[PDB]
RNA sequence: GUCUACGGCCAUACCACCCUGAACGCGCCCGAUCUCGUCUGAUCUCGGAAGCUAAGCAGGGUCGGGCCUGGUUAGUACUUGGAUGGGAGACCGCCUGGGAAUACCGGGUGCUGUAGGCUU
RNA sequence: GGAGCAGAAGGGCAAAAGCUCGCUUGAUCUUGAUUUUCAGUACGAAUACAGACCGUGAAAGCGGGGCCUCACGAUCCUUC
RNA sequence: CGGGGCGGACUGUCCCCAGUGCGCCCCGGGCGGGUCGCGCC
């Protein structure tokens, strides 16, 4: 059936958001991005030079080649049945960085500060974290007062 | 006295452009002489005016020479306007006042003030139009920190009709 | 010439309606939306009966002024000429296709319009006097007969053609928060300016 | 009640308003985007541009690069400062935008300690000069020219500050056609004009016509001349004089002022109860007037 | 308590109308000798400082319109997975989890970076 | 922005990417890398660079065709 | 659900008017969280 153009079916996602057109903000064109770090993939359509093709828009990689406007990035692709690394050049009107990589960058310097902590004062404390656990028995006041009756309403035809 | 003498260094209504303009349905020589009668009037080069649009029904194409216009400001305008004024013998009568205080008239003859009449030079009229301004309109066309001029610093109909009249004596709202 | 109902009944093909996309299609057969006394004003009219789906399907615009003439019939030679005014809620936006009188090329051409409607939903709505609720029962029920599916009767809680209740409409016209205007009613809520609480409470 | 309303309330739900500098008339985000943006194989370098600013009394200097919080001025000089030596009068002038670049080149590098090399022009005349970087040294402080606005002609005071800066000896890039001594026909550059431009004797020229064409239009024009009695001469030398103080002693030093009181000079913002009170008071003020009739 | 210059986020910042503005400033303003541009020194460029907050600008206001953020709408609509569930079908109920969006009703209405001023 | 941006449609765009002037030939010479279809082959199209020589602009910069998504073609033979 | 003394601004009941927020400390009332708490069950 369909075609096989770079830009097919990409109507909502290379579009703007709304009350978002225009100019691009700046900020965006002054972040500094170091080879071996995490970024996302997203493609703005504002900017048509560097763009990333759609199956890499929304995606996440990782810097490992810096230029003048545009960075080299690898992904991974998933082509029929196997998963490859590709190497985009994709421009920073185009990327963002990974909030993912800094949470667990921040706990990595906690976990470090804590063992030392623990070290120098003589204590064992724990440093992982557990998945939610059940839930501690406990106590429930009713403050004197009952618990209200609820009870299921008769049918009414409104709408 | 004391209530209305504070806004009079910087709220007078004083002459912005005259706007002078011929528009003729044809080009050439007669464009020429309506361009010699626009710089023996003004002292000034007047200025081409294209057609927008071809229209064939009176009959002009696009990329056209239709009108000559100009435009004149200060001393010199002020004293023409008195010409128009006093060929016009200072009544223009009800309604030549647009809703943003400006205004104007055609005058249908030249000669009759100011030039004396070339037997080259035809015989052609010509329109007026005054846009009336204050001290401090041009916010609107500066280019570094535009802005808008401001509500009650605007012009009426009713303060335009009123500096006219203050300042030239004339008539407005004849017998009809 | 028309098919028979049954095989347009259902709903299954994605809306249709006529656009740039869809040229060349019939005019439906129902033209006129609002019968009877439509200027009547908002309290000459304050009991509402409505004919509500209960089927998920699409009715016909024939069907649909079949309905309309029938119920405006019985209204008339029951509750007299100006004593109602009946509004069909229901449009006919859907267009419905034909293929040609094999299987290759077998996209099919418009051939008429049908209203989809859902379960809860008023196809048909009649408002009149408090006095007049049988007949706007009978109706409805005999405009029900020209439907393929299933349809009940239903007496709105609701003051007419508006959307407030029959209960708190009478006080909230009194407290002017809902100040009547043609066959419906504006609601007045009180964030606007005071100067438009002055032209009005006053 | 006739024509449709264009800022209607479809109108205000999809209005997009501008950036609010745009919208204030004082920054284009184009020229921005392409001034003030490092290359990203630079990684951390801050990028210097000298924003040059002429207000209707006075001229503004500033050295900045770009971070993401906003900009970071480094270095900054004004025509409001500069009558603490040599001129009193004859600010915001193409004379008061060159002693104003070169303050600010000076002020800068001497902040930087490399005033002892660098000394540009202590000589002012007229013509192209660069700066180069001596071996063995650090380098030339290098830096781009925000012109913001200003439309870039032949003779514009930005071009004035910039000279004033390259003569500091600051390392901007540029070229002598937008200077006052530049000839458009020939496309000649004369630069006696322009040192006559940076001594501002064409001020003084018509400080003299004016003197031998009348009395009470030249004081008239001039009025703040007679006042520190700056005759047409003089005028040159007292910039000579200027640019020596500038050279002499450019560190600035700015003086204390704490003894102030915390008086409220606007209006507080009026509370949720005031605003309820005052259209409830309102209604009853109306209704106790219908009731006056 | 504010303002200039350059900004960052880009309406809680916009828009409409009204009130107030000490001091610096920002402007309006005066002029065309030079620079430079025009049909026009109106715009742009240059040279000023007699007057002025009228305007821009700032702050505040409006049962303001927009915008932002909550409530409601509503555990509704929709939906993952399940059944030898119902129903002639159309569709619907239940089990297991997730869970909206208008109308309507509140509250809010610019924060902030660097440098330099004024405010006894 | 309801206009225009060569054309189909979609996206994008306002001191723009539109319109009007000024100057030009980055639609030039080169090696590799990448993306798109993909078998991760080729063509076509495209994207980041790098090395020359230039254009423009006061400059930062931008430019190796057309704002982006289409507009095109192996071996063998011929021709320059 | 509030009382005393100092600071702005609102209302068509403005000299005899009314009502609102904010700054100081003094209290008045009730609610919750920590305290060797401290006892008692
Ligand atoms: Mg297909
Ligand atoms: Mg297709
Ligand atoms: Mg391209
Ligand atoms: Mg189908
Ligand atoms: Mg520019
Ligand atoms: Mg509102
Ligand atoms: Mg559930
Ligand atoms: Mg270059
Ligand atoms: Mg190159």
């Amino acid at each position: 059936t369909n075609t096989k153009g770079k830009r097919r079916g990409t109507r909502y996602m290379f579009s703007r958001p709304f009350r978002k057109h225009g100019v691009v903000p700046l900020a965006t064109y002054m972040r500094i991005y170091k080879k071996g770090d995490i970024v996302d993939i997203k493609g703005m359509g504002t900017v048509q030079k560097g763009m990333p093709h759609k199956c890499y828009h929304g995606k996440t990689g990782r810097v490992y080649n810096v230029t003048q406007h545009a960075v080299g990035i690898v992904v991974n692709k998933q082509v029929k049945g196997k998963i490859l690394a590709k190497r985009i050049n994709v421009r920073i009107e185009h990327i963002k960085h990974s909030k993912s990589r800094d949470s667990f960058l921040k706990r990595v310097k906690e976990n470090d500060q804590k063992k030392k902590e623990a070290k120098e004062k003589g204590t064992w404390v724990q440093l992982k974290r557990q998945p939610a656990p059940p839930r501690e028995a406990h106590f429930v006041r009713t403050n004197g007062k009952e618990p209200e009756l609820l009870e299921p309403i008769p049918y009414e035809f409104m709408a | 006295q004391d209530q209305g003498e504070k806004e009079n260094p910087m709220r007078e209504l004083r002459i912005r452009k005259l706007c002078l303009n011929i528009c003729v349905g044809e080009s050439g020589d007669r464009l020429t002489r309506a361009a010699k009668v626009l710089e023996q009037l003004t002292g000034q080069t007047p200025v081409f005016s294209k057609a927008r649009y071809t229209v064939r029904s009176f009959g002009i194409r696009r990329n056209e020479k239709i009108a000559v216009h100009c435009t004149v400001r200060g001393a010199k305008a002020e004293e023409i306007l008195e010409k128009g004024l006093k060929v016009r013998e200072y009544e223009l009568r009800k309604n030549n006042f647009s809703d943003t205080g400006n205004f104007g008239f055609g005058i249908q003859e030249h000669i009759d003030l100011g030039i004396k009449y070339d037997p080259s030079i035809g015989i052609y009229g010509l329109d007026f139009y005054v846009v009336l301004g204050r001290p401090g309109f041009s916010i609107a066309d500066k280019k570094r920190r535009t802005g808008c001029i401001g509500a009650k610093h605007r012009i009426s109909k009713e303060e335009a009709m009123r500096w006219f009249q203050q300042k030239y004596d004339g008539i407005i709202l004849p017998g009809k | 010439g028309r098919r028979p109902a049954r095989c347009y009944r259902y709903c299954k093909n994605k809306p249709y309606p006529k656009s740039r996309f869809c040229r060349g299609v019939p005019d439906a057969k129902i033209r006129i939306f609002d019968l009877g006394r439509k200027k009547a004003k908002v309290d000459e009219f304050p009991l509402g009966g409505h004919m509500v789906s209960d089927e998920y399907e699409q009715l016909s615009s024939e069907a649909l002024e079949a309905a309309r003439i029938c119920a405006n019939k019985y209204m008339v030679k029951s509750c007299g000429r100006d004593g109602f005014h009946m509004r069909v809620r229901l449009h006919p936006f859907h267009v419905i296709r034909i293929n040609k009188m094999g299987m290759r090329g077998a996209f099919g051409k418009p051939q008429g319009t049908v209203a989809r409607v859902h379960i809860g939903q008023v196809i048909m709505s009649i408002r009149t006097k408090l006095q007049n609720e049988e007949h706007v029962i009978e109706a409805l029920r005999r405009a029900k007969f020209k439907f393929p599916g299933r349809q009940k009767i239903h007496i709105s809680k609701k003051w007419g053609f508006t959307k407030f209740n029959a209960d708190e409409f009478e006080d909230m016209v009194a407290k002017k928060c809902l100040i009547p205007d043609g066959c419906g009613v504006k609601y007045v809520p009180s964030h606007g300016p005071l100067d438009k609480w002055r032209v009005l409470h006053s | 009640g006739f024509v449709k309303v264009v800022k209607n309330k479809a109108y205000f739900k999809r209005y997009q308003v501008k950036f609010r500098r745009r919208r204030e008339g004082k920054t284009d985000y184009y020229a921005r985007k392409r001034l003030v943006i490092q290359d990203k194989n630079k990684y951390n370098t801050p990028k210097y541009r000298m924003i040059v600013r002429v207000t209707n009394r006075d001229i503004i200097c500033q050295i900045a690069y770009a971070r993401i919080e906003g900009d970071m001025i480094v270095c900054a000089a004004y025509a409001h400062e500069l009558p603490k030596y040599g001129v009193k009068v004859g600010l915001t002038n193409y004379a008061a935008a060159y002693c104003t670049g070169l303050l600010l080149a000076r002020r800068l590098l001497n902040r930087f300690g490399m005033d002892k090399i660098y000394e540009g022009q202590v000589e002012v005349t007229g013509d192209e000069y660069n700066v180069e970087s001596i071996d063995g040294q650090p380098g030339a402080f290098t830096c781009y020219l925000d012109a913001g606005l200003a439309r870039t002609t032949t003779g514009n005071k930005v071009f004035g500050a910039l000279k004033g800066a390259v003569d500091g000896g600051l390392s901007i890039p540029h070229s002598t056609k937008r200077f006052p001594g530049y000839d458009s026909e020939s496309k000649e550059f004369n630069a006696e004009v322009h040192r006559k431009h940076i001594m501002g004797q064409n001020v003084a020229d018509y400080m003299r016509y004016l003197m031998e064409e009348d009395e009470d239009a030249y004081k008239k024009q001039f009025s703040q001349y007679i006042k520190n009695s700056v005759t047409p001469d003089m005028m040159e030398e007292m910039y000579k004089k200027a640019h020596a103080a500038i050279r002499e002693n450019p560190v600035y030093e700015k003086k204390p002022k704490k003894e102030v009181k915390k008086k409220r000079w606007n209006r507080p913002k009026m509370s949720l109860a005031q605003k309820k009170d005052r259209v409830a008071q309102k209604k009853a003020s109306f209704l106790r007037a219908q009731e006056r009739a």
